[PDB]
């Protein structure tokens, strides 16, 4: 027994890590706007439209 | 400034100066770790009380002055 | 100096019940001294000051409510 499957391919782990990193980045970006003490964000589009 | 011009017609320079001064001083409080919600709450109460104080102690009825108040008001503008 | 004198006159108005006539003291820019602006004929509509406070406060509140800006690059 001992050793199991080798799992030669490393791409799936990298893809999972990148997906998690992106999701965590988005969550951290929008964390500041949560709750009664949360604060708004100002977003300016490419066309120049501004939204708070 | 446009909104004051359309809805009042006068005091356009005052409102821009006051608003910028209000925001400038509000940021100083925020830099002192005062939460903006507290600053916003304070500004809202002050604006509500300023209007109430004006309408109760700083208004002059024009019926006591006749035509001269209109000329004086026009001259001031 | 002028604002200090102007504030001092108004301070007495709100603390002395017999000196309420000082509420009308404003500024006389020709001579650079405080002056009774109700006697001087310097008047404004009440709506001008009231709407100025309401509009400026809301505009200041709107900007104060921001704490993060994202500026997307133009699509061109
Ligand atoms: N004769 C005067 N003496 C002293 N102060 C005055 C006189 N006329 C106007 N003012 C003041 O000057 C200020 C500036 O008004 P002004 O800038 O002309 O109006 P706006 O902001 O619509 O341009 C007003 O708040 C008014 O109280
Ligand atoms: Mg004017």
């Amino acid at each position: 027994r001992g050793k199991g499957a080798y799992q030669d391919r490393d791409k799936p782990a990298q893809i999972r890590f990148s997906n998690i990193s992106a999701a965590k980045a988005v969550a951290d970006a929008i964390r500041t706007s949560l709750g009664p003490k949360g604060m708004d964000k100002m977003i300016q589009d490419g066309k120049g439209d501004v939204t708070i | 400034a446009d909104l004051q011009d359309k809805e009042v017609g006068d005091g356009t320079t005052s409102v821009v100066i006051i608003a910028a001064e209000l925001l400038k001083n509000a940021d100083e409080l925020v830099k002192q770790k005062i939460h903006p919600t507290s600053v916003i709450s304070g500004y809202r109460l002050a604006c509500k009380e300023a209007v109430r104080y004006i309408n109760e102690n700083l208004i002059v009825n024009t019926d006591e002055l006749g035509r001269d108040c209109l000329i004086n008001a026009a001259k001031t503008s | 100096d002028l604002v200090a004198k102007l504030r001092a006159f108004h301070n007495e108005a709100q603390v002395n019940p017999e000196r309420k006539n000082l509420k009308w003291i404003g500024l006389d820019l020709s001579n650079g001294k405080p002056r009774d602006n109700k006697q001087a004929g310097v008047f404004e509509p009440t709506i001008v000051k009231v709407k100025s406070l309401k509009f400026a406060t809301e505009a200041a509140i709107t900007i104060l409510r921001i704490d993060d800006l994202i500026k997307l690059h133009p699509e061109s």
